């Protein structure tokens, strides 16, 4: 069983029940058993609304769209008032459907269809899966905003401008090279930190 | 003024007179003065390199004193 | 609750008991006085702290001593 | 250069003053009135 | 045993067993057993560290690079200064955490995986001895590399050379009292 | 149920009223006081919450000064300091209207910004800080610093990284190690930094990180040092057509002893303060040399304790047993602590005024008249506290078994002769001045101002003559060119410093009449009345008459009870609260004071104070009323200025000192009363009842009370003012 560092310990609370755990939580936000629960709802859908987003911003790029950030500024076949009442109400119901599907099984689901697979390929294997790629979405997503906080382009573009010159441009030779300098020296030494104490 | 000679004579006269005139006065008030280490000397009078130290570290504050007033010219 | 302390000084005039509002102290019996009585504290989780009994006593100094300790609903007088 | 951004005001000063300050007031308003088991 | 200073008998704490135990240890840095063997290995690892600095020292002004040994630092090189920490930092802090938890399961030193590292045998207490010797010569070399620069301005050989042309001059009390001349 | 709040104390996490929440926190750094606390975890608790502190007073720092590289105008006022006035930082507020914005919009920035008061302009300019780049690259690396104090008081509470008790008892490694290193180690690291940067960067030449290894602070190089020719670095001086900050008039020298002050920016001359920071240095680190710790040498503090009583036994067992009773009570140190710093800062604020160290400070009025508030208000916080904890100490760790028959017992001995004395010595004080005062006030009212009482200050007067002053015409000793003392002087530091002594435009030994003598006698009333009540708190806080038993009920309790004739704010803790209003009264005299001989001394008319200073109705007319005008002005229906906020401040704190008065009159019982009407109200009442409250709603209790306050009084008093004494000196200048 892995850890989130080579030699981490789990803090009591994360034995390894849940599926992709690695005995991560130093706020130990997690202690509460209700809790756990909860919050491993709200990191499933969050990955899943991660992994969708992040999907459709890459796939708007390739094809010469308008920016994930300007998109909103363009002028649509509707109107912005309409489309946030329509919004809300649609969300209104479908969030309160979803919601009464954990009270009664403890998982994801649509509308009235608690387990949701049409198909029928619910496995052990593929709830991890859906888990560590909702993680890596949920990066990438805040990858695509900060890089067009300060560099700006495009997700695309920013990968495609990495590739000329990779010792030159980096989050380092940006405009937050020194603080994210120092925060990985700093996360470098974190775990040397934890097993110097235990 | 020579500094190596002012310097070297009040460094020789600190010690001289820690090592044969206030060692017994020393000795007996550090002892009446109550981990550690032993700093055994083959020195026939127990003038160790601790004492050494501070009458030289005296002898040179003293000897660089009076370099400085003499260095005045005053 | 507040700590009641009884000593040894205490004469037995019962004017401590008398003047509790809350039914803290009593009278047992003794032999270190005239009075053959002396003061007791058995129900101090009902004391407030009000300190009549200090007031009360004639003894110098006092006989009995009201420390102000941990506060709940009763020590409080709270009626709600 | 360290220089942050014209718009560093406008997002950091209500967020000190309006988004921090409730975060911190209901996460200790909850910590306080927390039984004990 | 011989000690550091003549007559002194060696302290309680200090015995033989380990490598360069000289019974030297005036301040009692290492009363306990335990501090004691984490500083050997902090020494161990010292020593390391300034033998490999000293000899890249002494290599760089034998095949005569440009920039002094001071100045590598501010020497133009492909994936700046700015970047090349991060990738030394990740990279140091696995090495270098492989190497700490390596030390909690054996009391030795290693590499990664390998504790204790020794390939092709050749180890011996007396080469033990001669490694702690050696590391705390190149660690005394190493800040006198250091402030012979600062002091005279020249690099190691080009310095020992000058004392060598030249010894009665050209030596600390020449170079601390013609500061002036030398920048 | 049990409340997890507050984890320390068991007893008030069963409290069902809201005054655990209170209590919580207001004890919540009383260690002592915790459940299961031990020494050992005592003084680990300290050491970490020491770290905490050190982080957050570098944390401010690197604020301060990342603020004013950013909204700043260090840039500018570097050019032109003296008709530049510093900025604080920006001003982002949603409230303001546009006549605010553009009221706030000056010092030559694009937006609403603050005006700095703080000094910290003239301090980083003196010390070398030429660029916004500087300042920037300070604040990193205060912020990085404050980091690794708080990891290090992170650390400091794991395991295999807590220290011992032994370790902590350490007084004399501690000593030691505090004399040679934290002080003179750090003097002479300060040395170096003035003589390589300051000094340099004052004559002109930029001294970086990038330049400073190959840039010599003086021709020389070091041969004078070892050579034991030191004089060679006093030669060469800046002369007196010196421009700060160019070669223009500029020297060689980086060691001199030329007294007085720069002819330009008014202020102590760079040299004299590296000679200075270089003599303390060289004397703090011999005096770390004076306690044995592992080498056979050196002093054990209890050997000289013990070897220090009278033969005649004037003293009784002299301070035998003291070493004992101070090193293992946390009180008597921190009180010593508080005593000491408290004093220190006094010293600073008088030094800091009367001989300005940074240059273009005496120019600026608003920094000086601040700066010294501020730090005589600190002291004398830091004083009140000092004695507050001799009462703890002598409550809570005071053993008179261990300490018998030494001075330590013999002060509670004749404790009444003390108290009866400062009683005595404030009677007196207060009946004369008080007396003084209304007869001229009378004199002056009736139309006869010569038949007013003006005793002219001779002792200060021939003080100041022995310092070099001749306006008195004394002539002795510094005032008398004939004297041994003066003649001695003449080739070192005599000449500078009887110049700036003999301007009557400085700060330097102002000149003194029967006001100063007057005010001098309020002065000393106040500092004996709030001794009277401080150390009358601290002495009778183990018992009294009436309270035999005091000890036994803690530093702070309510009271005894209305028994034995009443026993309102009996405790030490009640002592110290009554002495912070005459310590509050004593600043408030000696600020306004300063503040009034100062405003006169800048505005060019010393002779409105000479002459209005001896009665109470020029003080309350000629300085309270006529400088606060441009104060209540500062918004009025015409409009409104940059000097609005000061008016608001004004009123603010006089509405929080009106507020504290509340919690200072009304007592606890008709607030319960009322309170419980309250509760009644909820819960007969309909739609409001179904919420409900966790905590049972009571009244503040009596201690509670006080603290509140107080705590208004004091933050009222301070607004108050701060806003009056920055309006009135910003405006008129």
């Amino acid at each position: 069983r892995p850890m989130w560092y080579p030699g981490a310990t789990a803090p009591a609370h994360l034995d390894g029940s849940m599926l992709g755990d690695y005995g991560f939580d130093p706020l130990r936000l997690g202690v509460n058993k209700d809790n756990l629960k909860w919050f491993r709802e709200a990191e499933l859908t969050n990955g899943r609304w991660a992994m969708a987003a992040v999907v459709g911003i890459l796939f708007t790029d390739a094809v010469g769209l308008p920016k994930f950030w300007t998109a909103g500024a363009e002028k649509y076949a509707l109107d912005n008032q309409t489309l946030a009442l329509i919004e809300v109400a649609v969300f209104a119901v479908l969030e309160g459907k979803r919601y009464e599907i954990y009270k009664k099984t403890g998982e994801t689901g649509f509308l009235s269809f608690a387990p949701f697979d049409p198909m029928g390929m619910k496995s052990e294997e593929m709830k991890l899966k859906e888990l560590k790629n909702g993680r890596l979405a949920m990066l990438a997503f805040l990858g695509f905003c900060s890089q067009a906080a300060v560099y700006g382009k495009g997700p695309i573009e920013t990968l495609q401008l990495h590739l000329a010159d990779p010792g030159h441009n980096n989050i380092y030779t940006s405009s937050v090279g020194p603080e994210t300098a120092v925060t990985v020296a700093v996360l470098c030494v974190l775990p040397m930190i934890i097993e110097a104490t235990k | 003024l020579d500094p190596q000679i002012v310097i070297s004579g009040s460094t020789a006269a600190f010690l001289a007179i820690g090592r044969f005139v206030f060692l017994g006065y020393q000795r007996r008030e550090a002892n009446f003065d109550s981990n550690s280490t032993i700093f055994a000397t083959n020195d026939p009078a127990g003038f160790n390199i601790i004492d050494v130290a501070g009458w030289g570290a005296l002898g040179h504050a003293v000897g660089f004193a009076v370099l400085a007033i003499n260095s005045l010219q005053g | 609750a507040h700590i009641v302390k009884i000593y040894d000084t205490c004469i037995g005039c019962t004017q401590c008991v008398r003047a509790c509002p809350l039914d803290v102290l009593e009278m047992v019996p003794w032999d270190g006085c005239k009075a053959s009585q002396m003061a007791s504290a058995p129900r101090t989780e009902d004391c407030v702290g009000c300190k009549r009994c200090e007031t009360a006593c004639p003894t110098d100094f006092l006989s009995v001593r009201v420390y102000l300790g941990s506060e709940s609903t009763r020590s409080m007088g709270l009626s709600y | 250069p360290f220089v942050p951004p014209s718009w560093a005001p406008s997002v950091f000063v209500p967020l000190t003053g309006l988004v921090l300050p409730a975060i911190a007031m209901a996460t200790l308003f909850v910590y306080i009135e927390k039984e004990a088991p | 045993r011989p000690t550091w200073l003549p007559g002194l008998n060696p302290p309680a704490h200090l015995k033989g067993a380990l490598a360069g135990d000289n019974g030297f240890d005036p301040l009692g840095l290492g009363q306990d057993e335990g501090r004691l063997k984490w500083y050997a290995e902090a020494e161990k690892t010292n020593g390391r560290w300034a033998m490999m600095a000293v000899a890249g020292i002494l290599g760089q002004e034998l095949l005569g690079v440009t920039p002094a040994w001071w100045e590598a630092g501010a020497k133009e090189y492909d994936i700046p200064a700015q970047a090349l920490t991060p990738i030394e930092f990740i990279v140091m802090g696995f090495l270098e955490i492989k190497r700490y938890q390596g030390f909690k399961q054996t009391g030795t030193s290693g590499f990664i995986n390998s504790f204790p590292f020794d390939p092709a045998g050749m180890n011996s207490p007396s080469m033990a001895t001669k490694e702690v010797k050696n590391g705390r010569l190149a660690m005394v070399a190493f800040i006198g590399f250091c402030v012979q620069a600062l002091a005279t301005r020249t690099q190691p050989i080009e310095g020992l050379t000058a004392h060598l042309a030249d010894p009665f001059g050209k030596n600390i009390t020449y170079y601390l009292t013609h500061l002036p001349e030398t920048l | 149920a049990t409340k997890l709040f507050p984890k320390f104390s068991q007893g008030l996490a069963q409290d069902p009223t809201t005054r655990r929440i209170w209590y919580g926190l207001a004890m919540a750094h009383d260690f002592e006081s915790h459940d299961g606390m031990t020494e050992e975890n005592l003084y680990q608790k300290i050491f970490a919450s020491h770290f905490g502190q050190l982080s957050i007073i570098f944390l401010w720092t690197s604020g301060n000064l990342f603020h004013v590289a950013w909204q700043g105008n260090f840039e500018q006022w570097v050019t032109d300091p003296v008709h530049i006035r510093p900025i604080a930082h920006a001003i982002w507020d949603p409230h303001f209207g546009q006549p605010a914005v553009e009221a706030f919009t000056r010092g030559g920035a694009s937006g609403p910004v603050n005006i700095s008061t703080s000094g910290v302009y003239q301090w980083w300019y003196t010390i070398g800080m030429r660029t916004n780049q500087d300042l920037y690259v300070g604040s990193v690396f205060l912020a990085l610093v404050s980091a690794i104090f708080l990891f290090a008081g992170w650390l400091h509470l794991q395991p295999n990284f807590q220290p011992s008790l032994s370790w902590f008892k350490d007084a004399e490694s501690r000593l030691n190690h505090h004399l040679s290193g934290l002080f003179g180690v750090s003097s002479l690291a300060w040395t170096g930094h003035l003589v390589h940067v300051a000094i340099p960067e004052s004559r002109g030449q930029h001294v970086g990180w990038d330049n400073f290894l190959s840039v010599l602070p003086h021709p020389q190089g070091l041969t004078p040092f070892f050579t034991g020719n030191w004089a060679a670095y006093a030669q060469s001086p800046d002369t007196a057509s010196h421009v700060f900050g160019t070669a223009q008039g500029s020297g060689q020298a980086i060691l001199t002893f030329l007294g007085g002050f720069h002819p330009q920016t008014q202020s102590l001359w760079l040299t004299d303060m590296a000679h200075h920071h270089l003599a303390i240095a060289v004397i703090f680190i011999v005096a770390g040399h004076m306690y044995r710790t592992n080498f056979g040498i050196g002093h054990r503090m209890q050997a000289i304790l013990e070897a220090h009583t009278p033969p005649s036994g004037s003293l009784g067992a002299g301070h035998k047993g003291l070493f004992d009773t101070v090193n293992n009570s946390l009180h008597f140190q921190l009180g010593l602590a508080l005593a000491s710093v408290g004093t220190i800062t006094s010293l600073v604020a008088q030094h800091m005024y009367s001989l300005p160290p940074y240059a273009f400070q005496a120019i600026d009025f608003t920094t000086q008249a601040a700066l010294y508030t501020h730090h005589q208000y600190i002291a004398g916080f830091i004083m009140c506290g000092a004695f507050a904890h001799g009462a703890i100490f002598f409550i809570r760790d005071y053993d008179p078994e261990q300490n018998k028959g030494n001075v330590l017992a013999r002060m509670l001995d004749h404790k009444e002769a003390l108290i009866s004395h400062l009683s005595w010595v404030s009677l007196f004080l207060g009946f004369h001045t008080l007396g003084l005062y209304v007869h001229n006030d009378v004199m002056q009212a009736f139309g006869t101002p010569e038949k007013q009482i003006l005793i002219e200050p001779v002792f200060a007067q021939w003080i100041q003559a022995a310092h070099g002053k001749a306006l008195y015409g004394f002539d002795f000793l510094l005032s008398s060119k004939t004297s041994a003392a003066f003649a001695n002087g003449q080739s070192l530091w005599l000449p500078g410093w009887l110049d700036a002594i003999n301007n009557n435009q400085n700060s330097l030994f102002l000149t003194i009449g029967p006001g100063d003598f007057l005010v001098h006698h309020a002065i000393a009333l106040g500092l004996h009345t709030t001794t009277l009540i401080l150390v009358k708190g601290a002495l009778d806080a183990r018992g009294s008459k009436l309270m035999p038993d005091k000890k036994d009920f803690g530093y702070s309790f309510p009271c005894d009870g209305p028994g034995r004739g009443g026993t309102c704010d009996i405790s030490a803790y009640d002592a110290f609260y009554l002495a912070v209003f005459w310590m509050l009264n004593t600043i408030g005299w000696v600020t306004f004071y300063w503040h009034w001989k100062h405003l006169t001394l800048w505005q060019g008319n010393v002779a409105q104070f000479d002459e209005s200073s001896t009665y109470l109705m020029g003080w309350l007319r000629d300085y309270l009323w006529l400088n606060s005008s441009q104060l209540i002005n500062g918004y009025n229906p015409f409009g409104m200025n940059s000097l609005s906020v000061w008016a608001w401040t004004f009123l603010f704190g006089h509405l929080i000192y009106a507020t504290g008065f509340m919690f200072l009159i009304s007592w606890r019982g008709y607030w319960q009363e009322l309170i419980e009407t309250l509760v009644w109200a909820h819960e007969k009442t309909p739609l409001a009842n179904l919420v409900y409250w966790k905590d049972k709603p009571v009244a503040l209790s009596i201690v509670q009370a006080r603290l509140v306050g107080l705590a208004h009084f004091s933050v009222g008093y301070i607004f108050t003012y701060a806003a009056f004494l920055i309006a009135s000196t910003s405006g008129r200048f």
